[PDB]
């Protein structure tokens, strides 16, 4: 949430990075609900 | 003729092979025909007309 | 340049097992988190490494919300039985006499079960025995479901069987199925090549829809005998329409 | 259990869709003392498994092509 | 239930699975050097 | 299209013609040359249809 | 009451009629009598 809300800050955007599993798409989605956005998730691919 | 004559198998071999098959396709409608003698048995035959 | 790189790779499982099974209603939060983090541990660490294998935070969330729907079934069913054999039902006693370690072992035994290979269920056995004493876990028999697996592997020349019989295992494994397909949206059948995965599901399909009476439609698609442009779809690069 | 399969099926599906299903389970019971657990069938394929061939073996190519062919012998007779 | 028992045994397990193994393509290698026996795709990677 | 009968060749058309009869899928295997297309057709001209 | 006799009539003989099916060279069991099976039917027609 720190980093996030940083990022935020300076119009800047947000890259959680690591191994699967860990909670990066869910705490996004948490973050942008915690400040009551509409959080789209995609889901991308070579087609994007 | 395609079975009496053993020559045309030497001198139309393609054409014994048609006629063969034809025969094969005979003999199993007339093979269905001859289980149910009864006409309206082999008039409602699915496709034999 | 343009993004803020967090680096996300140790999440705190054990705040999040202790956290989500207090909010759930169990009053050992505290014991079963500091005992299910570390079993998960021990079960990674422990059993033999498998391509099909997963004792990560998705498992443990997984076992958790079961634990809990687990639990509130429970609850109900105590209910239900009290109130067909008498009249004391409370909402407090019903809570203090419920045994939270035998439903967690419960639902550990309903997901992680279905995917270990035959040595490796002993030692998942041996270490649920270690890290939960005297805890042992009784899979209830789903009778109807069983006769109806019967009927259709009768129907179609399949051999059902039950217990050491042979084809025992065959309807375990459809029975896990069924357990899985209840817990998960996204199923998974590994398995060498004729080992019956086939036929496990369409069994079960047969039965549910017998049993339920639901129709079950399958669609069996081959996604690498064709294109992934084929298996999802195509953008067009110029009038862009899907 | 692939047995069980096999000789059900050659009892209750005919061939051609009765002479055909009565040859057909006379035939099941003349092969179902070998189509048991450590009968003919089930060692000779265990020691198949100890030769080397042409590709990888699996078990139900072999039972397949043995299945066929005594569908085949069924039509035969 | 001993758990040394249990690392143990795995360790020796997958040793014995490697040591087999190698030791097949060692013998594979040495027979197909002496024209014993031909090469094969397999053996064909593993000798480049 | 003549083909030598042969131990190997009687052995492989009973083969394969017990496999295509039911219309089970099949596989020949061997090295180039050493007479699977030959042994399937000469296997063929035994299935008319 | 004449037309529902014929109908009846039609009826049984066209449920009970078979075809004439004799052996031939012991390779088939082919049909003769053309000429009343013909007649018939014109006659019902
Ligand atoms: N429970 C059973 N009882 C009897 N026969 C069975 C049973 N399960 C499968 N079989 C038969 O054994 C064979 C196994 O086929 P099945 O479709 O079950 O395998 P599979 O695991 O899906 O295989 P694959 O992944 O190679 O496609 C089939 O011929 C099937 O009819
Ligand atoms: N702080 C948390 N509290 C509760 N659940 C969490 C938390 N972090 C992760 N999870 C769970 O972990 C699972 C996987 O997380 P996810 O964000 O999908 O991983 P990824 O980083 O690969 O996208 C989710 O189901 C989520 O519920
Ligand atoms: N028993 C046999 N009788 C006659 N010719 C044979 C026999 N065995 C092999 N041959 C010859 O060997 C050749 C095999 O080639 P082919 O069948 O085309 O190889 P492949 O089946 O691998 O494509 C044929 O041309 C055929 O003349
Ligand atoms: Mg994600
Ligand atoms: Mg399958």
């Amino acid at each position: 949430y720190l980093t996030m809300t940083q990022a935020l800050e300076a119009r800047l955007g947000g890259s959680p990075f690591g191994p699967a599993g860990t909670g990066k798409t869910e705490s996004v989605k948490a973050l942008g609900h915690q400040l009551g956005r509409f959080v789209l998730v995609f889901n991308c691919d070579e087609t994007f | 003729i395609f079975t009496g004559s053993a020559d045309i198998k030497h001198l139309l071999p393609v054409e014994t092979q048609r006629f063969q098959s034809i025969s094969t396709e005979f003999l199993a409608l007339m093979k269905k025909v001859s289980k149910s003698p009864l006409v309206m048995d082999v008039l409602n035959i699915q496709g034999v007309q | 340049k343009l993004f803020r790189s967090l680096a996300m790779t140790k999440p705190d499982r054990q705040l999040i097992a202790q956290v989500m099974l207090y909010s759930q209603g169990f009053r050992t939060a505290e014991v079963l988190a500091n005992k299910i983090v570390p079993f998960f541990k021990l079960c990674d660490e422990q059993l033999s490494s498998q391509s099909h294998y997963d004792f990560g935070l998705r498992a443990l969330k997984s076992v958790l919300v079961s634990a809990g729907n687990v639990k509130r079934e429970r609850i109900q069913k105590i209910k239900r039985e009290k109130e067909e054999r008498g009249e004391a039902v409370d909402e407090g006693e019903i809570a203090e006499n419920l045994p939270e370690q035998e439903i967690l072992i419960q639902s550990v035994c309903e997901t992680m079960v279905p995917k270990l290979v035959a040595e490796d269920i002993p030692l998942l056995f041996s270490l649920l025995s270690d890290v939960f004493p005297g805890v042992q876990y009784h899979r209830g028999e789903m009778t109807a479901l069983r006769e109806e697996l019967k009927k259709v592997c009768q129907e179609m020349y399949l051999t059902y069987g039950d217990g050491e019989e042979v084809g025992g295992m065959w309807v375990e494994k459809v029975l896990q199925l069924y357990q899985i397909t209840q817990i998960n949206h996204g199923l998974m059948m590994v398995g060498p090549s004729g080992s019956g995965k086939s036929m496990a599901w369409r069994v079960l399909l047969k039965a549910l829809e017998r049993l339920e009476g639901v129709e079950g439609v399958a669609h069996i698609i081959d996604p690498k005998a064709i294109s992934k442009d084929h298996l999802y779809g195509t953008l067009d690069p110029n009038t862009r329409e899907w | 259990m692939i047995f069980n399969n096999f000789l059900a099926r050659l009892r209750s599906i005919p061939l051609d869709e009765s002479p055909m299903l009565q040859i057909q389970r006379d035939a099941a019971t003349i092969m179902q003392p070998y189509f048991t657990s450590n009968g003919l069938v089930t060692k000779a394929l265990e020691h198949a498994f100890q030769l080397e061939h042409i590709m990888d073996l699996t078990r139900l190519r072999c039972l397949g092509s043995l299945f066929s062919m005594l569908h085949q012998a069924c039509r035969n007779v | 239930k001993d758990p040394l028992f249990r690392f143990f045994e795995r360790e020796v397990k997958m040793g014995a699975k490697l040591l087999q193994d190698v030791r097949q393509d060692l013998a594979d290698v040495v027979q197909v050097c002496e024209g014993k026996k031909k090469q094969t795709n397999y053996l064909r990677t593993l000798i480049n | 299209d003549v083909v030598v009968p042969t131990l190997d060749t009687v052995r492989h058309e009973a083969l394969l013609y017990t496999w295509l009869a039911e219309h089970k899928p099949l596989v020949l295997c061997g090295p180039p040359g050493s007479g699977k297309t030959m042994t399937l057709f000469s296997a063929l001209r035994a299935l008319p249809d | 009451m004449a037309l529902e006799e014929f109908l009846k009539q039609i009826r049984e003989v066209w449920n009970t009629y078979e075809l004439d099916l004799v052996n031939y060279q012991n390779k088939c069991r082919l049909i003769r009598g053309w000429d009343d099976l013909f007649n018939k039917v014109k006659e019902h027609i």
